[PDB]
RNA sequence: ACUCUUAAAUGUUGCAAAAUUUUGGGAUAAAUUGUAAUUAGGGGUGAAAGGCUUAUCAAACUUAGUUAUAGCUGGUUUUCCACGAAACCUAUUUAAGUAGGGUGUUAUUUUUUAUAAUAAUUAGGUUUAAAUAACUAUAUCUAUAAUUAAUUUGUUAAUUAUAAAAUUAGUAUAUAAUAAUUAGUUAUUAUUAGAUAAUAACCAGACUAUUAGCGCUAAGGUUUAUAGUCAAGAGAGAAACAGCUCAGAUUAAACAAUAAGGUCUUUAAAAAUAAAUAAUUAUGGAGAUUAUUUUUGUUAAUACUAAUAAGAUGUAGGCUUGGAAGCAGCCAUCAUUUUAAAAAAGCGUAAAAGCUUAAUAUUAGAUAAAUUAAUGUUAAAAAUUAAUUGAUACUUAAAUAAUCAUAGAUGAAGAGAGAAUAAUUUUUAUUUACCGAAUUGAUAAAUCGAAAGAUGGUAGUGGAACGUUUUGUAUAAAAAAAUAAAAUUGUGAAAU
RNA sequence: AAAUAUUAAACCCCAGUAAACGGCGGCCGUAACCCUGACGGUCCUAAGGUAGCAAAAUUCCUUGGCGGGUAAGUUCCGUCCUGCAUGAAUGGUGUAACGACUGCUCUGCUGUCUCCAAUACUUGCUCUACGAAAUUGAACUUUCCGUGAAGAUGCGGCAAUAUUA
RNA sequence: AGACAGUUUGACUGGGGCGGUCUCCUCCUAAAAAGUAACGGAGGAGUAUAAUAAUUUGGGGUAUCUUAUUUUAAUUGAGAUCAAUAUUAGAAUGAAUAUACUAAAUUUGAUUAGAGUACAAACAAGUAUUCUAAGGAUAUAUGUCUGUCAUAUUGACCCGAUAUAAUUUAGUAGAAAAUAUAUCGAUCAACGAAUAAAAGGUACGCUAGGGAUAACAGGCUUAUGGGUUUUGAGAGUUCUUAUUAAUAAACCCGUUUGGCACCUCGAUGUCGGCUCAUCACAUCCUGAUGGUGGACAAUCUAUCAAGGGUCCGGCUGUUCGCCGGUUAAAGUGGUACGUGAGCUGGGUUUAAAACGUCGUGAGACAGUUUGGUCCCUAUCUGUUGUAAUUACAAGAAAAUAAAUAAGAAUUAAC
């Protein structure tokens, strides 16, 4: 059913024809998934100094 | 974005769907430093949580120092817009709710001048556990 | 509501005859 | 009675194209009803609901214009041989349509303005970048020239500005400068097309790899770019699979070597030599436990382990405090006695008391092992530098391996099933070999072609044929039809 | 050929018409306590919602607030008033009688229900005579999970069934 | 005189509609040739000007900072500095520095005619300009000039019009008229422009098509949602973890609000209730146990655990929810938010009618209110029950075991 999340095996050389799996997993060395429920901070002219 | 008129102008910037950069780290001002070890969106609360604990280290009562301890160079770069709940796609771009800093791989978050080696290792480990990011601590001694 | 769009067409600029060619 | 039909059940291809049964309204009146007749299609009639007008009414029925029109749906009848697309651009009361370009086929011509590969070569301004011109922010230095307060004003103390010099981070719409590849032209080699004419189909695209823009850098999402495959394409491997890999099928037929893949059994095909794991073994998270291996150094023979003991004093330090006695908090971190013992690294108290570590002793057990480089031979009741590896403890820490890290709803459901403790089986590394496609080579035939070799194919173009009806050939010759079965020939429709 | 002068109905201007249609305000401050606002000014309008009724067949916030009835009531009755978006022949208010009209309540009554049982006929089942209907790719027609044009009797994988009525 | 009639009443679009846009210019997107889309991000244009134009001439090079000067500078002098700033008519990019800015003298090249290549390019359209001829300006000219530094600064054809370098045949000659060279007139802005000439309603509705395109449901996603886990601001006498938990973080599930628009548009479906059920466990009670700021009791928290059990009633269309009363407890959810070829049809989505509001009007409403029609004989699967035929061991009449499966009521006052 979920042809999206069918992971490719050996003979399927790193790719299925309708999978969105391998393209997700390349992003966990330069991307992290953020959140809404954080503190609102809106001043781009903020000073990070102590 | 555009740094010319920050407050006046309304600002938008492209999300960068795969942005990766490495910048060769090296100390300039001081002895020891903390450096990041992964491309990441560095929030502000990632700093303000452990802001006091640096003052307790670098600054103390009844002691005067002429030279400077900390050198920070952090500025905001990414507006991070978003849509509402029941809104279809199209019909334009979303609106703002926050601001962030997109940092590269090897980024000098902090540069220190004669600060207690024993505490910063105790700090950066706790820093990295809240954040779950890889961070490092470096000193001219070990190098 | 969007007020944007309205770009123009590209203009066929650049070099048409390169070095060594016949003229 | 008659007339109408409120309410329910039944019935719903029923007894009935609106009824039966029970109940109920009006019942001398704006009543009910028979006979015959009038009013007629955007008009009739209407105590008005868009109702009725022969079961048909937001405009009847019948015939006729009329074979109404349809950029729409549904459909388009026998065979063989060759070649072989598109789902892009530009315009459109246009977006499921159409037109031209682009791609396809055929034909013609003393016909290359062509495709691929290699190499040389030219511009560029993505990218690169301990680069920094700009924007946003920013750390330092200094000649020189000056200041302020105070009677320690022939001193002391604290300070300011500045030429030259000068750091650092960031960015879609930041770059003086500067990559590879792509692209243009030229040459070389190899293929075989190119140009013109006559003319059809397409103009809803899908996925994957790389790359970007909107989006929760969510969606089998949506829109562009560069290749590939489906589309228009079977066979083998992926448990089963339009889009991933291998590969590109003329047809035939009980030969062999191979491609991705796979070799315990199911399942066709192999074993050897070394090692990892012991978990009902695949299959993964922040992070935790255990084990192993490797590593840093201002460390150290009183190493380390165990048993017993000790862990003190000036001192309740000074101050503060309702109290502060080593240990709320502030300043200080001195000194002595000891073989050693912190104005204490901690627990503890209302404050005291009391407990434990660091530092340490007695006794026993017990680790300290291997090396490199120098001034030829003369100092000495005597003394040797620089340096490594390794055993142990403290210390810096990381890595590898296994285990755990909760799970949904018809039934193990993950891992194709079962099993297997590495002995022909999971995993890792060397070695030698095999099975395995419609691939390739070998054999036979057909068609194009001198020959080598070519022949998948949708829309779609072109070529070659079968069968049926009619007429003439026929002023000639004669039963050749139809139905069923079998046989025979043909690449086949079919024929005899 | 063109132009000027002469002029009708109609149109404009003007007047009239509101049981024709239609329409009906706000700001400032003011009284032994804020708030309240008889009043007084203030700006505007053609005029400023008068009488009366009012959570209504009209109320978005709303199961509005209080009371009544019920062991307990979003509905019902009565009542108050920010009437979101009441209002006078699109008629306002009230009203005895009449209603196969709509909403709420009471007594009585009872298989509606707690809780369903027994009985009669019909229908039905068996034999017999007669004999329809829409439908229907073919059919030797199994469960589960997985699979996939995305919810499988039909593919894959472990299995089930002596055969049929 | 809509009294009557014949007709129009745009398109794109992440359903459609409301809203916004529709042509042209510049950058980013754009991935070092050119090109490259999106209801992607931003800004601009529908002009100006007879000198802001053409040829010569002069001046300081501009700009930034400091300083001195018969206190004055057409535009003083000197010195240092400037990855090319200052500017260059207006947006942005690009480029120039013999630029640009400034002063001045002569002047109209912002003229006419004819031939042709190249870029670009479906078409049409648009662009740069050399060469030849006439007739001029400038003034050593030897030469330079066919509007402005550049790119946008607009509109086809038809019809018609003013001035005219040329021709004429509706019998002939003229008039009339047509055409030709130069030239003017449109927010035809839906900007390739279908007409000179154009708005709405349909709950009375019809037909052709579409899952190319929406609402319920399935499927993918899981921002949101719920839950586990790590960290531990702050309460808890002290004290982070008896209890509690902000913030930050790593995964899971697929019950909510939603995004997309893959299946179904060639007879059906919406919530709720009656009857009937089945499954999970992330368990409300019962049962076992650890911990406790646990004396006992009552209670709080966590783990293991699915055997059996889990209320009636009033108001509402109602799940829910409030209320009254109780119980050992009155569980969270999935199954086309289970169950309409098994029942109901009260709500909501047709036709009638009314009030309020909007609207000239037809009429409309994520407002209210009264009323209000879809049907079925079960072929197969599946299932509750009942038999027939046949087989096995020689044939037959009877009695049993074995094996597997199914089933089993919970609670507890006193
Ligand atoms: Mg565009
Ligand atoms: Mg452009
Ligand atoms: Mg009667
Ligand atoms: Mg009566
Ligand atoms: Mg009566
Ligand atoms: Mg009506
Ligand atoms: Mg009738
Ligand atoms: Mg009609
Ligand atoms: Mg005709
Ligand atoms: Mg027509
Ligand atoms: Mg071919
Ligand atoms: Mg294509
Ligand atoms: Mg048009
Ligand atoms: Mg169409
Ligand atoms: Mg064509
Ligand atoms: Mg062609
Ligand atoms: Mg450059
Ligand atoms: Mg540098
Ligand atoms: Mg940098
Ligand atoms: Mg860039
Ligand atoms: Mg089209
Ligand atoms: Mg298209
Ligand atoms: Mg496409
Ligand atoms: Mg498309
Ligand atoms: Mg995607
Ligand atoms: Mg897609
Ligand atoms: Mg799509
Ligand atoms: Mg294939
Ligand atoms: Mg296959
Ligand atoms: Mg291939
Ligand atoms: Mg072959
Ligand atoms: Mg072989
Ligand atoms: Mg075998
Ligand atoms: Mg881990
Ligand atoms: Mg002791
Ligand atoms: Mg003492
Ligand atoms: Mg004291
Ligand atoms: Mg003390
Ligand atoms: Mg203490
Ligand atoms: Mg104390
Ligand atoms: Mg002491
Ligand atoms: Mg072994
Ligand atoms: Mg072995
Ligand atoms: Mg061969
Ligand atoms: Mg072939
Ligand atoms: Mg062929
Ligand atoms: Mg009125
Ligand atoms: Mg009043
Ligand atoms: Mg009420
Ligand atoms: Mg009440
Ligand atoms: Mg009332
Ligand atoms: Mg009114
Ligand atoms: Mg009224
Ligand atoms: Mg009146
Ligand atoms: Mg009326
Ligand atoms: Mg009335
Ligand atoms: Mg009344
Ligand atoms: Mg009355
Ligand atoms: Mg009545
Ligand atoms: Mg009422
Ligand atoms: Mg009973
Ligand atoms: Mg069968
Ligand atoms: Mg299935
Ligand atoms: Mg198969
Ligand atoms: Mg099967
Ligand atoms: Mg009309
Ligand atoms: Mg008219
Ligand atoms: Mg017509
Ligand atoms: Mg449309
Ligand atoms: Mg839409
Ligand atoms: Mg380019
Ligand atoms: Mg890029
Ligand atoms: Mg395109
Ligand atoms: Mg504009
Ligand atoms: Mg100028
Ligand atoms: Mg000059
Ligand atoms: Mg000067
Ligand atoms: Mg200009
Ligand atoms: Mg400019
Ligand atoms: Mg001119
Ligand atoms: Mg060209
Ligand atoms: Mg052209
Ligand atoms: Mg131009
Ligand atoms: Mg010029
Ligand atoms: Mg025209
Ligand atoms: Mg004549
Ligand atoms: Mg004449
Ligand atoms: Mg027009
Ligand atoms: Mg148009
Ligand atoms: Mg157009
Ligand atoms: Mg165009
Ligand atoms: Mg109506
Ligand atoms: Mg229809
Ligand atoms: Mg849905
Ligand atoms: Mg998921
Ligand atoms: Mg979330
Ligand atoms: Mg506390
Ligand atoms: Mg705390
Ligand atoms: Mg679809
Ligand atoms: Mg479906
Ligand atoms: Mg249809
Ligand atoms: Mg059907
Ligand atoms: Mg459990
Ligand atoms: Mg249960
Ligand atoms: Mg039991
Ligand atoms: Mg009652
Ligand atoms: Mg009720
Ligand atoms: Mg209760
Ligand atoms: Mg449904
Ligand atoms: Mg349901
Ligand atoms: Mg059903
Ligand atoms: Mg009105
Ligand atoms: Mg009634
Ligand atoms: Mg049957
Ligand atoms: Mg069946």
């Amino acid at each position: 059913t979920n042809r999206n999340a069918r992971p490719p095996k050996k003979a399927n050389h790193g790719a299925r024809p309708c999978s969105s799996v391998m393209r997700r997993l390349k992003k966990k060395y330069f991307y992290r998934r953020t959140k809404e429920a954080m503190t609102p901070e809106m001043e781009p002219k903020k000073k990070f100094e102590l | 974005m555009r740094f010319k008129n920050l407050s006046n102008t309304k600002q938008v910037s492209f999300k960068l769907r795969n942005f990766k950069k490495t910048t060769k780290y090296r100390l300039v001002f001081g002895n020891s430093m903390i450096l990041l070890y992964k491309n990441a969106r560095f929030e502000s609360i990632y700093f303000e949580l452990f802001r006091k604990y640096i003052k307790v280290i670098s600054k103390k009562k009844n002691i005067n120092i002429n030279y400077r301890n900390c050198w920070i160079f952090l500025r905001m770069n990414t507006p991070l817009t978003k849509k509402s709940k029941n809104s279809r796609m199209g019909k334009g771009k979303g609106a703002l709710y926050r601001w962030l800093v997109r940092l590269p791989k090897h980024y000098k978050l902090l540069e220190f001048k004669n600060v207690n080696y024993y505490r910063l290792n105790f700090l950066t480990k706790k820093w990295s556990k809240r954040l779950s990011l890889p961070l490092a601590f470096v000193s001219k001694a070990n190098l | 509501s969007t007020q944007n769009g309205r770009d123009s067409i590209g203009r066929r600029l650049g070099i048409k005859k390169f070095g060594g060619e016949e003229v």
